[PDB]
């Protein structure tokens, strides 16, 4: 088996296998997330607008569970492997425990994943960053943050991808409790956010929301185009 | 032992290891395999050039199973651990089957076997590219496996040293409808093309394979054989 | 140990991976690979670069492998690379029919080797498969179906793509004269014999297979030699 | 290039001595011991102001009487802080009693060296952690402050400051300290030299801190609380 | 020729093709200094090599070079003498085991095969280097009569009717090549004597050479005393 | 340069550096002094606190009743070969009803020391032990290193700038036999003094003592219990 | 001993258990549930061993409900009837074998109401109607002597009562009260309780 | 007895230039009957059929891990697999448990993909293949299969009189069998048609 | 970059690790065997580098065997590990083929497990030389020594260690074929007098092994009596 050291520490004490990985991660697609009073939307932008591809088979939001959601930004691979954990977790969750996984406790699960990547032998770390939106038993709406090192964060409104510095700048001062006030203003911030680094925006923005007790909607081609003439 | 590989890919899109071992089977001595509608015959150059050396010690041609023959270019050692696989290969289809193992089934398990070397841990990839023949469901057989592990399916071709001016003699000299007697003259005729000095019954190596099986041939047989 | 290590599964500077950056290098340079969708049916054209007179012909295809039932793949980049995975895709199919008695839908299939192809390219310090391959299939959750997935364990379903030697010039080919939604089998057929002429054309050079269902069955088929030579002299008029 | 337990020509091994630059570059964690207790306090350095101050915890609580605030790559922390949690647990369910600060203290240090590529298997680290420790509790000895570090070399101080701002830290904790402080002096102080040595403006979301007295359990000072206590 | 990445330190194809560490131990076949000869007669094999013994402190009687495998195998090591003893260890565990599994005993072309693979192990295995020896075996056939038998480092064996090997193996092929260009046991002995004795150009005493034979009436393998070694010597 | 990177690297010289880069850290930890009598075996460690505010670092340990040791080089370390000294002595008690004699116990010590350094990977134990012990061969004091060496010495020093501790020894092992146990645990803590510098001193915060003798168990002396064999030193 | 039986219709399939959960002589409890749902128009019937039922009918939940997670669609009555077949077979000569009979009901869209029948050796059986425990005795004569392929929703569940009606006048074992639940195009729905 | 657990019965029959198959269709766990239409016979190719008798769990999982290696094996080489040759996989498969094997003695029947050779045979539980050129019985009413295929069989059968000699065989030793019956399907192999009917027989 | 491993043979077919670790066997104090007529004896120049060590520290002179005897030089740590390799094949085969295990076999055996520490670049070669003797009825004395290669002759007289060229020179002159283990102490202890450098190296101790028919074949420490009256002789 193959056990040598990938991740080590450098004479600044830096890890650079996992500088290395977040640097992936800026080359990846922008994915926005924002936070809302009793909706959850997810915003991504579509790099590569193919028309004679099968937009099913390379969607960015995936679901991990009834109420957790998730997008992703670097290798679109290990993205793959890692939904997939996260996904057997949440079943295992619900198994053992006679109740749905809260949305820190899977956050917390894929940020421990991570870390161990980090520093084990043999294996490179990850190199995506996940953005994990739902809602709780209580009905509250959670956005969490995790990158390739293993550490996540709670915001209220987050960009990972190329585009992240200015979307999170832009987001900065535009996300108030006025911005916020229904569901369909915190649906404008995000595309008003993705619009502002996303070439061409319109028909390359695939956004999903998430409602209290509700599945996972993913807006299409239509609904999308109501949304980016309602700014204008 | 180590647990990378030592064969990796380069900048261009080549596994040099996989090339490298290529260069050993061109500087090897040259082999010959035609299929002439009646069987296939396999010839190889065994000039041991010392006089000290026991011509019948060793051998070129092996029978990998009754209606199956070996036949190879390059590195004698690894060729000596593959036929010992090929042959554990083949019986080990017969004891599940119950029946001699296709020509083509045993150079695709041959096939995965010199994969498995050129993507392993620690192991360079084998320095020899084999010449496999065989006779299943009334058909000659003539297959040609190398060191990167793809095969490919011959009517006839050479191996080994001046391989490049062995193909060209060998397709203006080819066949649809040859039996096999007349395809042991040409399969010798393009082994004499690169021959140096005077070829002997003991100083080639021919091996014929139609519906009676796989058999090598004797010098009796070869001295016949080379004095028409 | 750790001189002669190559280190083939790590990060580099700039965020990527090297090794499988090489081996996509390697899939650029081998024979054409193309498959186009229709409403009734998926085909796949691979140009065939064992040309040989010598070459004996053997097997029933070089380039198109049959998966299982419903499912055929064209592989691109190391031949023998490419037997190790068609020999996985079978196993991995038959292990699903094995365990719901039901034919595995195509992504299914794909999915999981993508997921082998992506674990050479994380642990172990062995090199990644230098092959990609395009599925064609048909399964009834999607119907008619097209895949692409690559050395780093990437995947896609398109309508119509191309792989292989000079697969850009024939993606761009390919926009211009796909119909989406309004494409049928025969002129499917015509529209890769057009691709395969600009990036190249006899009818020993190329490899036709296709996929169509017949009486809640499906059938996977590779065009004789007649059958396409017809075709080609059809493009040729049009020329 | 060398391997992980490789010795360097002074007797120091280079990863260990990498690992003690990445703690100085973490928030500064500030531990003080009293007879009435020992109270931790830790900047969190918000980077941007969407990101929730209460997501981030550099102080947890290992157990009832032992509480412990890191510094450094926090991730490294959090496997560290598992293998204290179950070893009180096991401790109780073994001997019917809780563990002391420095055995707890002793057990997390044990993995601080156990690292390196051959001779291992696929469940063992490849580096050594890169995070400081800093634990106090309440046991027999009355409250006890001790510091943990990468090379797995563990003591006891009455007042020790980890972080990037350690070095600033340790000399005020030097001057404002004495062997007779009650728990409130040294959570002012804490607090004071905490705000010298940051960049954010100080205030009740910006911080942590948390006191582990011999009476009541491990707690964490609430909004309100810390609020009072910056009057 | 030519080199790249690490093909001068490990069993590696170069970009000749050729395996350079594999080369290295052929030369390391030559570090011994000494030279062993075999030759193959009608009824008989003869086995003859040098016995350099210069320190009188270190006991001569333990010197030896000629080695039995079986009770109708003997063998003569050239090259690095711990490789060679380790090799000559590994012929008498795979003889032994031969005889358990197949009831019979091992052919000496057999042996020489069994140990050609395992050296051949060496060349394509990177972890480990191959050995720096040289094996040539003895011995009488059941239905082929005295045979001789020579596998290098390379994993590369072959059969002879006499062969030589270490520093003086080139000129003891060439003159060996001539004797058999133009054997009772006494003509085969003093053959093998000779061309040891003409490419060294020493005039070999009694306890400077050790000899091994087998015969077709003594299939038994032996060692010829230094008295015997002299009656031979005193005929030439 | 090329061969002072792993432990199974033979240098040019006949040397492997990466051991002797491993006895470097003996020498940069504090100094430690064991000596014996005839009846007794002490060890006086001077234990170090780098920060102003943190407590000095514990330097002897206990393994047994009759066996106690003095660590220098690697905490880490220290404690990983101490949890294997307390482990042999403990199966010896179990299968054999009886304390294992210091000599048996480093022996063992160093065979499990020399593994490592001969392994390619792995690294030699960066600590050097002060062994202090009593069995039936009376009184004991033994040696130990990272290059796996032990040595049985009537008096022995080690850690940094133990040079003048151990040159202070040579001058008076020759009364250490007759010593009595005041007497020599004045002369350990005398050679211990003469490692530190001429500013400070050798105070009950700084200075640790382990002894074991016939009828006595290994006894450690913290601050309170350092005093009385303190205070009486000029 | 657990009393389950299903009854398949023109397009719905209709399923009923007993609800108690008994330890050596008493009823620990009267309004125990035998049903698990594996997905939405999915039901799994399972009795037996004590914790075995329990145990392989929730693996196979999880598993069912982590297909459609990663797949996005659901697996189909006949699927998962072998998906847990299979699963079955695999412990029956394994070193922890599961003692537990079921009953899978289900509907499909295109293939229609479904009922699968599986003993403890893992034998799976289609079948339009089937009951397991000691109650299926007195009860699969009744439903062979009335059951019709075009029978409706109505008639099914008059027909159930007569089968429930049969154990109280003939059964020596106490089950009182029963779940009915009923699986069609609109999914899985809670029937009222057969109580006596 | 495990083999008589769930009962059943199967049987094949040699003609001139075709084979026979049948088996009961009444699936039971002891004296109770389940279903009336368990299926025993399958399908391993366009004309060769298996027939399983015994443990009814070993019956599916035994037909379901053949077909596993079945169809690897004519993927690998194109390739129809020969009658022969199926009988020896089988065999394999089943001494692979030796130990613990499956409780299924299958018989096969089928033509050769080439030259339309009738071929039958048997094994048992740990695969011990036996080729008749008459007939194969397999199940619980063995005996009173025997005893109705040695004195009805004909040596060079058309498919019409074949089928009427298999199907009054298995009618009459399956009457005389109490866990066996419940019907009778019958696949008579021919080279351009696979004719499967089922027969009117008792239901007690 | 030809001599940083064991499994690298250099241009000139040589495996400089192996010869590296034979530099270590040359900078270690001399050690002398000597096979008389009834038994071997053994003599190291043990050097005392410190007035703190114990008279009788660090020993090179180790007892494998009750029959046999293991004179030492380089690396202490290595020749320790060594003496237990050697003390378990003695003890296996005792306990396998029920006898004491004759020298000859005991040597073959160690020699061999030496050797397979210079063929990976997993390992490295042992950096220490030894002897081995012992004295039997029916055997004899036997007297062998194994280099760090994992070669293994039988001796006469044998020398190993800083001045083994200079102490074998002085071994060649004494009989000791004709000779017995009594005479032979005395005369091993002055050749040991005479190479030992006392301009380079500082004091020394003398330490003195033998096993012959004069202790009924036991390999036993030199009596103090004995030693000191061969110390004399040779001073």
């Amino acid at each position: 088996s193959y056990d040598r050291a990938i991740t080590v520490f450098s004479p600044d004490g830096h890890l650079f296998q996992v500088e290395y990985a977040q640097e992936a991660v800026k080359k990846g697609s922008t994915a926005v997330g924002v936070r809302g009073k009793d909706i959850v939307v997810l915003g991504v932008e579509k790099k590569s607008v193919a028309k004679l591809q099968d937009e099913r088979t390379v969607r960015k939001i995936c679901a991990l569970d009834d109420n957790v959601c998730m997008a992703f930004a670097g290798l679109t691979a290990d993205a793959r492997i890692v939904i997939n954990r996260a996904r057997v977790e949440c079943q295992s969750h619900r198994l053992t425990v006679e109740d749905p996984v809260t949305v820190e406790y899977i956050t917390r699960y894929i940020a421990s994943l991570k870390q161990r990547y980090t520093q084990s032998n043999g294996r490179r770390p990850f190199g995506i960053s996940a953005l994990i939106v739902g809602f709780d038993f209580d009905g509250t709406p959670r956005l969490y943050q995790t990158d390739p090192s293993g550490t996540y964060h709670a915001w209220k409104a987050n960009a990972i991808g190329r585009g992240a510095k200015s979307v999170r700048e832009f987001l900065e001062k535009n996300y108030t409790d006025d911005a916020i006030e229904t569901d369909d203003l915190t649906i404008k911030l995000v595309i008003k956010a993705l619009l502002e680094v996303v070439q061409s925006g319109g028909k390359n923005i695939e956004l999903a929301v998430m409602r209290r007790d509700q599945p996972l909607k993913i807006l299409n081609p239509e609904e999308i185009e109501k949304y980016v003439a309602e700014i204008e | 032992g180590y647990s990378f590989s030592l064969t990796t890919f380069s900048p261009s899109g080549k596994l040099v290891q996989i090339e490298y071992a290529l260069a050993a089977v061109a500087g090897g001595a040259p082999s010959v395999g035609i299929k002439a509608a009646n069987g296939v015959v396999l010839a190889t150059e065994k000039k041991q050039k010392s006089i000290l050396y026991d011509e019948r010690s060793v051998h070129k041609v092996e029978p990998i199973t009754k209606h199956i023959g070996l036949v190879y270019s390059g590195m004698g050692p690894d060729y000596r651990v593959l036929v010992h696989r090929a042959r554990k290969l083949a019986q080990q289809y017969y004891l599940v089957y119950q029946e001699p193992i296709p020509t083509a089934q045993l150079v695709q398990r041959v096939a995965s076997v010199m994969q498995e070397y050129t993507q392993s841990g620690g192991v360079r990839p084998f320095g020899v590219s084999l010449l496999i023949c065989g006779w299943n469901e009334g058909r000659p057989y003539l297959f040609q496996s190398d060191p990167s592990g793809a095969y490919f399916a011959w009517k006839a071709t050479a191996m080994g040293k001046n391989y490049v001016n062995g193909k060209t003699f060998l397709e203006k000299r080819y066949n649809e409808d040859l039996e096999l007697e007349d395809a042991i003259h040409t399969a010798i005729l393009t082994l004499k093309e690169s021959f140096e000095g005077q070829m002997t019954e003991d100083n080639i190596e021919v091996g014929i394979c139609n519906e009676a099986g796989f058999r090598r041939l004797t010098p009796t047989e070869v001295r016949d054989y080379l004095a028409a | 140990s750790r001189r002669y290590d190559s280190r083939t599964t790590i990060f580099s500077p700039e965020g990527r991976l090297y090794q499988v950056e090489y081996a996509m290098e390697a899939i650029g340079h081998a024979g054409t690979c193309l498959g186009i969708l229709a409403n009734d049916g998926v085909l796949l054209a691979a140009e065939r670069r064992n040309i040989h007179k010598l070459l004996d012909e053997v097997f029933f295809s070089e380039k198109i492998y049959k998966l299982n039932e419903d499912m055929a793949c064209s592989v691109a980049g190391i031949t023998s690379d490419a037997n190790v995975l068609t020999n996985e895709l079978r196993l991995i199919a038959q292990r699903y029919l094995l365990q719901y008695q039901e034919p595995i839908p195509c992504e299914q299939l794909v999915t999981a080797l993508c997921d082998i192809k992506q674990a050479y390219t994380q642990f172990g310090g062995k090199r990644p498969f230098g092959v990609s391959l395009l599925y064609i299939g048909w399964d009834k959750h999607y119907g008619f179906q097209l895949y692409q997935s690559d050395p780093s364990g990437n995947y896609g379903g398109w309508k119509a793509t191309c792989i292989g030697n000079n697969s850009a010039a024939a993606v761009s080919m390919l926009k211009q004269d796909y119909k989406e939604g309004e494409m049928t089998l025969k002129s499917a057929l015509a529209l890769a014999v057009k691709v395969l002429n600009k990036t190249m054309l006899s009818a020993e050079k190329v490899e036709i297979a296709t996929l169509t269902r017949e009486s809640g069955k499906t059938v996977i088929r590779v065009l004789k030699q007649k059958e396409v030579e017809q075709l080609i002299k059809k493009h040729e008029e049009e020329e | 290039d060398r391997g992980v337990n490789t010795f360097s020509p002074e007797g120091r091994l280079f990863q260990v001595e990498y690992a003690i630059e990445a703690i100085k570059l973490g928030s500064t964690a500030i531990g003080i011991q009293t007879s009435e207790g020992v109270c931790l306090a830790v900047e969190k350095r918000i980077t941007s102001p969407l990101m929730e101050p209460s997501s981030i915890e550099k102080i947890v609580e290992i157990d009832a009487h032992i509480g412990c605030a890191m510094s450094g790559l926090i991730a490294d922390a959090k496997t560290l802080i598992d293998k204290a949690r179950v070893e009180t647990q096991n401790h109780w369910f073994t001997y019917n009693e809780t563990m002391t600060v420095e055995s707890v203290t002793q057990a997390v240090s044990n993995l601080a060296l156990q690292f390196g590529e051959e001779d291992a298997d696929p469940g063992a680290m490849s580096r050594p952690f890169g995070v400081a420790l800093l634990f106090g509790g309440v046991d027999e000895k009355g409250p006890q402050l001790f510091h943990m570090d990468p090379s797995g070399t563990f003591v006891q101080c009455d007042a020790r400051a980890i972080g990037s701002a350690s070095e600033g830290a340790q000399s005020s904790l030097q001057e404002v300290y004495h062997k007779s402080m009650t728990l409130k002096e040294a959570i002012k102080s804490s607090l004071i030299i905490l705000k010298q040595v940051m960049e954010e403006k100080l205030n009740a979301t910006n911080i942590e801190l948390a006191t582990v007295q011999p009476g009541q359990n491990f707690h964490m000072f609430t909004k309100e609380e810390l609020e009072e206590v910056i009057k | 020729g030519s080199s790249a990445g690490f093909d001068r330190h490990i069993t590696i194809f170069s970009p000749e093709g050729r395996l350079y560490q594999v080369e290295y131990a052929f030369k390391a076949i030559n570090q011994g200094g000494l030279t062993s000869v075999a030759v193959r007669g009608k009824d008989c094999a003869v086995i003859v090599t040098q016995k350099k013994v210069p320190d009188k402190l270190l006991d001569s009687s333990t010197v030896t070079h000629l080695f039995k495998i079986t009770e109708s195998i003997g063998c003569v090591m050239t090259g690095m003498t711990a490789d060679s003893r380790s090799q000559v260890q590994r012929a008498r565990y795979e003889a032994a085991n031969w005889k358990y599994k197949y009831g019979y005993e091992i052919p000496v072309d057999m042996l020489c095969k069994r140990i050609a693979d395992i050296s051949q192990v060496y060349t394509q295995n990177a972890e480990m280097r191959p050995l720096g020896c040289c094996m040539i075996l003895i011995g009488i056939d059941e239905e082929q009569g005295p045979q001789v038998y020579k596998c290098d480092p390379a994993g590369y064996y072959c059969g002879f009717k006499a062969t030589a090997a270490g520093v003086k193996q080139t000129e003891s092929t060439s003159f060996l090549e001539k004797k058999v260009k133009k054997w009772t046991f006494e003509q085969t002995v003093e053959t093998a004597i000779t061309c040891l004795s003409t490419v060294l150009s020493i005039d070999f005493k009694p306890s400077e050479i050790e000899v091994g034979v087998v015969t077709v009436e003594n299939p038994k393998f032996r060692i010829l005393t230094e008295a015997e070694i002299d009656a031979h010597l005193v005929a030439l | 340069n090329q061969y002072d990177n792993d432990v199974t690297v033979w240098s040019p010289q006949g040397r492997i550096h990466q051991i002797e880069y491993a006895m470097e850290a003996v020498k940069q930890g504090s100094a430690t002094v064991g000596l014996k009598s005839k009846t007794h075996a002490v060890l006086v460690a001077l234990k170090r606190a780098q920060s102003e505010l943190a407590a000095h670092q514990k330097k002897i340990l206990h393994v047994d009743n009759h066996i106690g040791i003095s660590i220098a080089g690697l905490t880490a370390d220290a404690r990983l070969l101490c949890n294997f000294m307390r482990q042999e002595c403990l199966d010896s008690r179990f299968v054999f009803d009886r304390p294992l004699p210091v000599s048996r116990l480093v022996s063992l010590i160093g065979s499990k020391t020399q593994i490592p350094t001969q392994r390619y990977g792995r690294r030699p134990y960066g600590v050097g032990l002060l062994i202090a012990g009593y069995d039936d061969m009376g009184p004991h004091i033994f040696q130990t290193c990272p290059s796996a060496n032990y040595f049985d010495c009537r008096a022995m020093s080690i850690g940094a700038r133990s040079q003048s501790a151990r040159t202070y020894l040579e001058r008076h092992m020759s009364e250490f036999m007759e010593c009595n146990l005041d007497e020599l645990v004045k002369h350990g803590l005398r050679a211990l003094r003469e490692t530190l510098p001429a500013e400070q001193d050798l105070t009950t915060k700084n200075v640790s003592i382990g002894i074991v003798g016939k009828d006595l168990e290994f006894t450690i002396y913290d601050d309170d219990d350092v005093s009385p064999f303190l205070d009486g030193l000029e | 001993m657990e009393y389950l039986i299903g009854i398949q219709g023109p397009d719905y399939v209709l399923v009923a258990s007993d609800r108690v959960a008994a330890s050596n002589i008493v009823q620990m409890k009267d309004d125990h549930d035998k049903m698990f749902k594996m997905s939405e128009k999915i039901l799994l019937l399972c009795v037996g061993e004590a914790g075995d039922t329990v145990q392989f009918a929730e693996y196979i939940q999880k598993n069912v409900q982590l297909y459609k997670m990663r797949n996005g669609y659901e697996l189909s009555p006949t699927a998962a009837a072998n998906f847990t077949r299979r699963n079955l077979a695999d412990c029956l000569r394994s070193r922890t074998p599961y003692h537990v009979n079921l009953l899978l009901a289900g509907y499909d869209e295109h293939e229609g109401p479904a009922l699968y029948y599986m003993d403890y050796l893992a034998a799976l059986a289609k079948a339009p109607f089937a009951a397991h425990g000691y109650g299926a005795f007195l009860t699969l004569s009744i439903l062979d002597r009335y059951y019709t392929p075009t029978i409706s929703r109505e008639r099914a569940v008059e027909l159930l009562r007569k089968c429930l009606e049969e154990l109280q006048k003939r059964f020596i074992l106490n089950l009182p009260t029963f779940s009915v639940r009923v699986i069609d195009k609109d999914g899985i729905h809670n029937l009222e309780n057969i109580a006596f | 007895s495990i083999m008589s657990y769930n009962g059943g019965a199967v049987m094949a029959m040699k003609g001139k230039n075709c084979v026979a198959i049948a088996a009961d269709r009444r699936f039971g766990i002891q004296a109770q009957m389940v279903t009336t239409d368990f299926q025993k016979i399958f399908p391993m190719g366009d004309r060769l059929y298996i027939g399983l008798a015994g443990l009814a769990t070993d019956v599916q999982t035994v037909a379901q891990r053949l077909k596993f290696r079945l169809n690897l094996y004519e993927l690998k080489e194109g390739r129809q697999i020969k009658p022969y040759t199926l009988m020896s996989m089988v065999a394999n498969l089943l001494y692979e448990k030796r130990f613990g094997p499956y409780y299924t003695e299958p018989v096969i029947a089928g033509l050769d993909p080439k030259t339309f050779k009738p071929f039958i045979c048997s094994l048992d539980l740990i695969g011990c293949p036996m080729v008749t050129d008459d007939f194969v019985v397999s199940g619980t009413c063995s005996e009173q299969m025997y005893g109705m295929c040695e004195s009805l069989w004909e040596p060079n059968m058309d498919p019409e009189h074949l089928f009427e000699t298999i199907s009054q065989a298995m009618l009459n030793a399956v009457d005389r069998d109490a866990v066996s019956g419940m019907g009778v399907i019958v696949h008579v192999i021919e080279k351009d048609k696979i004719t499967t009917r089922t027969l009117k027989a008792r239901m007690d | 970059g030809y001599d940083l491993s064991a499994s690298t043979f250099s241009p000139d077919g040589r495996v400089f690790q192996v010869e590296y670790a034979m530099k270590a066997v040359e900078n270690s104090s001399t050690a002398i065997g000597i096979r008389c007529k009834d038994g071997v004896v053994f003599g190291v120049e043990k050097l005392v580098l410190s007035k703190l060590y114990e008279e009788g520290s660090n020993k090179r002179l180790f007892n494998v065997d009750r029959h046999v005897g293991m004179a030492v030089a380089g690396l202490l740590a290595d020749a320790r590990s060594l003496a237990d390799i050697a003390r378990e094949e003695a003890s296996n085969f005792r306990s396998n083929f029920g006898y004491n295990i004759p020298l000859k076999h005991l040597a073959d055996r160690v020699a061999m497990y030496v050797h397979a520490y210079t063929l990976y670049s997993a390992v490295r070669p042992f950096g220490c030389s030894f002897m081995l003797g012992s004295y039997s009825a029916n055997d004899g004395a036997q007297l062998y020594m194994i280099d760090p290669s994992g070669v293994s002759y039988g001796y006469w007289g044998c020398a190993i260690g800083k001045a083994r060229q200079a102490a074998k020179t002085e071994i060649e002159k004494l009989q000791m074929k004709e000779m017995t283990c009594r005479d032979v102490v005395k005369e091993v202890a002055k050749i040991i007098y005479i190479v030992h450098d006392e301009v380079k190296d500082k004091a020394f101790e003398l330490e003195l092994s033998w096993v012959g028919e004069l202790t009924k074949g036991r390999h036993e420490i030199v009596p103090k009596d004995i030693r000191e009256e061969a110390e004399k002789y040779a001073k």
